[PDB]
This record gives C-alpha cells, structure tokens and sequence, in this order.
RNA sequence: AUACCCUCGA
C-alpha cells in the first residue's frame, strides 16, 4: 500500500529475519560444531566428515 | 628435488606408481563455500547456486493486487572488518558484510510501461556472512 | 545450577 514516493528501498526491506536465520544456522545447528584441535589430523578428518 | 625433502628421506615400499598425486585434502569444504559466495563476478555472475542463486530466486516480486515490484541486481560482499587472529583474539565471528542492489519499480497498473518511477539503490546491509577461513573453518564467537 | 544439541570412552 505504500507509494513509491512514499517509501525508499532501503527503509521497506528489514534484514534482521536473514541476519538471524544465519546465525541461528552457523551457532545451533546440529552439524555446527567445535573442531577438534587437539591433533592437526583431528581438524582434517572433522573438516573432510 | 625441494628443500624440505632433503632434510630426512623416507624409504618407501611402494612397488606400485603415483598415476594422480593425491589431491587437497580439504578441497571439499573451500571449494563449496567460495563457490556459494561468488567472490569472483564477471559481468554476468556465474548462474550456479550460492546467494546469488537464492537472490534470483526470489528475484521478482508482484504487490498484492499492485503494480511495483522489486527487481535484484548483482549483490556486492563487504570487506572483512577484522583479520581472523583478530577476531579468534576477541570474538568478531570474522564476518563481512552483505549489501545487493534492488530497483523499486511502480506502474499506473495500465498493462503496460506507465507511470515511469524506478527507484533502484543499494540495500540495507543484509546481515554479515561468516566468511569461511583459509583452513576450512571459519570462527563464530571467537572459537574454531 | 534447569532443558536440549553436539562430540567422546567403556
């Protein structure tokens, strides 16, 4: 309903919905985790799991 | 011969030959996020998947009985506010920015080009992309 | 000092 007078792009588009979907993504999913860096094998065989 | 090797050599029983050396090891992590991140555009940014790919997914945008829609251009990354040892030092997540650029295009809904009002411009900053590490790992809140 | 999730040992 809003004019294209009225509003500007920048104030219609509100980005914290992405913002949160990508953090709750890169902090609490499940295949987000700590790597194990007690061995330099142990980062490799987390990052090739 | 390299300069590493000549300080100890293995014996090594192979009786069989190297064919393919082998490959990286963690090719299979950095070869996807840098290609879901598209750092490299051309004029025309590579089609593939990655946030371009979501963008034009949701690419065109039909008001509700409305005639303005909110047309994508290519997004343009950030620079990375902290160096990862900085960020691993204090907890920055080591993330860059994200910004794209919409067009905001109204119509006098007349079925054709009519009331001529394109406002296109650089949107808001859509959150921050973690920006994987050279490694294969990338830093959230301070911690690998 | 409560619930999930992840990882690990027997």
């Amino acid at each position: 309903m809003a004019e294209s007078e009225g509003l500007m792009p920048q104030d219609l588009i509100n980005a914290k919905p992405v913002a949160a979907a990508i953090k709750e993504f890169f902090g609490s999913s499940q295949l987000s985790q700590f790597m194990d860096q007690n061995n330099p094998l142990s980062e490799i065989t987390h990052k090739r799991r | 011969y390299s300069y590493t090797e000549k300080k100890r050599i293995r014996k090594d029983f192979s009786k069989l030959p190297d064919v393919m050396d082998v490959p990286y090891l963690l090719a299979i992590q950095l070869d996807s996020y840098r290609e879901f991140l598209q750092a490299g555009a051309t004029k025309e940014q590579f089609r593939d998947v990655g946030l371009h790919a979501a963008f034009k997914s949701v690419f065109p945008i039909i008001s509700y009985s409305g005639n303005a829609a909110l047309e994508y251009v290519g997004y343009r990354l950030g620079e990375p506010a902290f160096d990862v040892k900085e960020c691993v030092l204090r907890g920055v997540t080591f993330a860059v920015p994200l910004r794209v650029k919409v067009r905001l295009i109204i119509f006098d809904r007349e079925s054709s080009n009519k009331a001529i009002k394109d406002i296109k411009e650089q949107e808001v900053y859509m959150g921050e992309i973690p920006l994987m590490t050279e490694n294969g790992t990338f830093i959230i809140n301070g911690t690998e």
